[PDB]
């Protein structure tokens, strides 16, 4: 019994409309929206006992709910505020007590979008010394100059994502800590055996999915509109 | 919606000048929200005891009001009932002969 | 706040057992569920306890529930790195959809990985497209090594990370430093206390 | 001989926020408990209303009901949300639950539920079910109530075990009150003619009241309903619709167990 949520991550402006969507194909009558904030347990915002029904939960204020169908339950923020920065979880169930949770949606509400900026991504190739010393090969990926910090960094080998041998910094670092809207950097490592790196038919890519503006968002600055986008960097193995 | 039966009766044989207890038994009503007054010459008797409200096998509610009274030749006693099933309050007078 | 967890957070070394505690005032208490939540992820149900006095197990997890005391424990035997997560106690107040769930705020577990063959080194890696740019990679140190931030504000040093080459049953720590400044890998980690035996190639 | 023990719950829900639940408990026609919405605890209305339950067992049983009363209340409110807009406030719910005690160790338990004054649902065997004539929408609430295994096991226990046990002890403790004999007192009166024989203060309920001319029973006698007195005795009248002038020679005869074959015979 599975539950999906879209988008998975959203950067929004104060006063903007945001809709968080939850889908469920289990034919469950009942759906639930919660938010999770540090220092608190999940808290119930709104729920629904079926299509065209919505019920206020414990913290409904600033949210409307919509249940247009059995499958779909939306959480609508008509006038987004920074206080709605949070992780949102949808869940569904039948008459039983079990709630089946979705994967979560990260929302950040900024006061202003003027500083939003996608990352540059560089891939740094294994050291020949590492290879000869350890018979392993560590690739380093570096995402730089981005704002805000909502990025998902993933590694792909030959068009397929890898998780084994990967570590990514838990949080991005500030490039200018002294500054108000500092841009961020984030690094990640992918470690493979030397012979895997040495194989010229292995195509390595570090991918950074950046969350920024939507097509709908107004943009008055000269630079490219810092839309949600992927930026990646890539290298092939070699002897 | 069911319209209350009101029955007024004394606990002991009525005798003029002798303290007695007057009962007002209200039955067959629903919903359970109801107002019951026992009246002396059309004035509310202040010490009126109510039994706990209960209901019968048929799910209709009933309740017993009672109060101390001394019957005389001239005084009238009555039980007045306001209930949503009735447009107007129903008053049933104590009649000793009845 | 009817659901309380203790400790708030704890740090353990791989292979150690730990015990997490949940105490609640929720009434009624139909059932108590333990979730595992990895950082940035969703809720994974480990177990649900339903009886007055109850015991469950699920691999290295076991749990107890005593409804008289309104107390549950979750035990993790022989912790592994992947147990690093937040553990959340939830009490459901009904045995059906009429119930509300009452969430504890969680206990953060950190498990320090065992590095059995440390080979501490600082390597230089070059940019795939721009030979000019490089990073410095401090790697293969054991877990008694702390990586300090740099004293120079134009130098960037990440916190250490542990990666797990699963198929090789092999784990390694690393930290990365870079700077646009004049800057070389030899001096990149000078602000940190690093092993004397650290390899600085060529 | 046979005694029925009834826990009568009456719950009103006027709208989404306001509600109240009041219960009374009867053994035969004697009240044994009262539980007002205003009260955190169930009140004894007899010295023996705890039956043969120890303080510990009573406290544990009351505590279960205290949690029940709060839970029931939220459950209804959530069942209304679940069914809306099919069902709206105001809503009255009544429960009649208990057991009838037979000779030997035989008994039968019941738990009947009325919604808006109509019997629609019962607990039977191991689950809630709707009864014949009940509307279909209740199939959803039944499904939801029947998902709650813990409630089902507890109700099974209350009905199959707790009730007959409790009641047996109540019958032993309340024995002298249950077997009390209080004498009827009779008096006569008339309206337009129509004669009334008033019989009041008798306990227990079975009673015989007949108008007589000498030894000939008057077939026109009309027994009214049993009406309660406030001291847990009974009131009953019997009317005789007669022609004016034909009153003389008529008597009201009352037979009651309390009189030991010394019938009341009141002549007009
Ligand atoms: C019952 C007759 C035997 C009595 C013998 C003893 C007599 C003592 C004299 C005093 C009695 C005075 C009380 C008068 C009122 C009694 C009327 C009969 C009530 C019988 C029902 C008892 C149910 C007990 C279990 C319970 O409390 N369950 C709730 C609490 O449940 C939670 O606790 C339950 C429990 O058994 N709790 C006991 C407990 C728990 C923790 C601490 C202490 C005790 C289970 O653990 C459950 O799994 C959990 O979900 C759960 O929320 C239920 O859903 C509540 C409602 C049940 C009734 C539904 C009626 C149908 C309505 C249809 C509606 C129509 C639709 C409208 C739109
Ligand atoms: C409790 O007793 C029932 C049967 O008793 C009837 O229903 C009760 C709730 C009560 O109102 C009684 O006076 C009634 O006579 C048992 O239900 C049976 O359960 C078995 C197996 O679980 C099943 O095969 C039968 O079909 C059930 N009977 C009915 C009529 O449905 C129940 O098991 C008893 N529970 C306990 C814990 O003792
Ligand atoms: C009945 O009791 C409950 C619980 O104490 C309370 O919240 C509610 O207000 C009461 N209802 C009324 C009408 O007084
Ligand atoms: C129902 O609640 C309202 C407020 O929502 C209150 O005014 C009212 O007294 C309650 N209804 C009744 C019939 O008492």
């Amino acid at each position: 019994a599975a539950v999906t949520q879209s988008p998975r991550n959203k950067v929004a402006v104060t006063g903007g409309k945001v809709t968080l969507s939850c889908n469920q194909t289990n034919n469950h009558n009942n759906m639930y929206w919660y938010r999770q904030d540090t220092g608190h347990g999940l808290r119930l915002i709104h729920y629904s006992y079926g299509a065209g029904s919505t019920e206020k939960g414990d913290i409904p204020d600033g949210y409307k709910a919509s249940r247009p169908s059995q499958e779909n339950f939306s959480l609508i923020l008509e006038l987004a505020t920074p206080s709605q920065t949070s992780v949102y979880f949808c869940a569904s169930g039948d008459e039983g007590y079990t709630q089946y949770f979705g994967p979560g949606t990260r929302l950040l509400v900024l006061e202003d979008l003027r500083n939003v900026t996608p990352p540059k991504v560089s891939l740094f190739e294994p050291s020949k010394a590492e290879i000869s010393h350890t018979q392993k090969a560590t690739l380093v990926c570096l995402a730089t100059g981005f704002y805000p910090d909502h990025v998902e960094l993933s590694w792909w080998v030959n068009g397929k994502e890898v998780h084994s041998g990967v570590c990514t910094d838990p949080q991005p670092l500030k490039e200018q800590p002294a500054l108000n809207d500092s841009r961020y950097s984030l690094s990640s490592r992918l470690r493979v055996s030397a012979t895997f790196w040495q194989n010229p038919r292995n195509h390595f890519r570090c991918q950074v999915q950046f969350y920024g503006l939507s097509e709908n968002d107004e943009w008055t600055q000269d630079r490219a509109k810092p839309v949600t986008q992927i930026v990646s960097a890539e290298a092939w193995g070699r002897a | 919606q069911k319209t209350p039966q009101i029955q007024v009766y004394s606990r002991h044989p009525p005798e003029n000048g002798k303290p007695n207890i007057l009962n007002c038994y209200v039955t067959q009503f629903h919903p359970p929200h109801i107002e019951i007054q026992m009246l002396k010459n059309g004035k509310k008797i202040p010490k009126v005891e109510m039994s706990d409200m209960s209901f019968s096998k048929d799910w209709s509610f009933y309740i017993l009001a009672h109060t101390e009274f001394t019957p005389t030749e001239t005084d009238t006693y009555a039980c007045r009932v306001k209930h949503a099933s009735m447009a107007e309050p129903k008053t049933v007078y104590w009649d000793r002969d009845m | 706040t009817q659901v309380e967890q203790s400790p708030q957070s704890l740090v353990v070394r791989q292979g150690e057992n730990c015990v997490l505690q949940c105490n609640y005032s929720v009434t009624p208490d139909n059932h108590l569920r333990w979730f595992k939540q990895d950082t940035g992820k969703g809720l994974v149900s480990l177990t649900v306890l339903v009886d007055q006095k109850d015991k469950t197990s699920n691999g290295r997890y076991s749990a107890t529930l005593d409804k008289d005391a309104k107390h549950s424990t979750l035990h993790i035997t022989a912790t592994l790195l992947d147990d690093t997560a937040t553990y959340i106690c939830v009490v459901g107040d009904r045995g059906s959809a009429l119930g509300r769930l009452h969430f504890g705020a969680g206990t953060q577990l950190i498990v320090i990985p065992d590095i059995q063959n440390p080979d501490p080194a600082v390597y230089q890696l070059r940019d795939s497209k721009s030979s000019d740019k490089s990073v410095c990679l401090f790697t293969d140190f054991d877990s008694q090594t702390n990586v300090s931030q740099s004293k120079d504000s134009d130098v960037y040093i990440t916190d250490k990370c542990v990666l797990d080459m699963r198929s090789m049953d092999f784990k390694s720590n690393s930290a990365v430093a870079w700077s646009n400044k004049d800057f070389a890998c030899a001096n990149a980690f000078n602000n940190s206390i690093i092993p004397e035996d650290t390899f600085f190639p060529s | 001989k046979n005694y029925t023990f009834r826990c009568l719950q009456m719950s009103s829900f006027a709208n989404r926020s306001w509600s109240r639940t009041d219960s009374v408990v009867w053994l035969g026609d004697l009240q044994t408990h009262r539980w007002s919405n205003d009260s955190a605890t169930i009140s004894f209305t007899k010295p023996w209303s705890q039956g043969k339950l120890s303080n510990q067992q009573w406290e544990k049983l009351q505590h279960m009901f205290q949690v029940y009363r709060v839970s029931f209340t939220r459950d209804i409110q959530e069942l209304v949300k679940m069914m809306s807009p099919k069902e709206d406030y105001p809503i009255e719910i009544q429960l009649s639950a208990g057991c009838e005690m037979y000779p030997g160790n035989a008994s039968e338990s019941f738990l009947h539920v009325a919604f808006q004054g109509k019997y629609v649902v019962r607990f039977w065997g191991t689950s809630w079910q709707t009864v014949p004539g009940a509307p279909s929408w209740l199939d959803l609430p039944i499904k939801v109530l029947n998902a709650d295994q813990g409630t089902s096991a507890t109700v099974q226990m209350l009905l199959n075990d707790t009730c007959p046990l409790f009641v047996r002890g109540l019958l032993e403790a309340g024995k002298s009150d249950l077997e009390k004999q209080e004498k009827p007192v009779a008096w006569l009166s008339s309206v337009p003619r129509q004669l009334v024989c008033h019989v009041s203060g008798f306990y227990p309920k079975p009673v015989w009241v007949m108008w007589m001319r000498g030894d000939q029973e008057q077939q026109g006698t009309h027994r009214g309903d049993f009406l309660p007195n406030a001291d847990e005795t009974w009131y009953l009248q019997a009317t005789l619709d007669v022609e004016a002038g034909e009153e003389a020679g008529l008597a009201c005869r009352v037979k009651h167990s309390s009189l030991g074959g010394q019938d009341i015979i009141l002549y007009w």
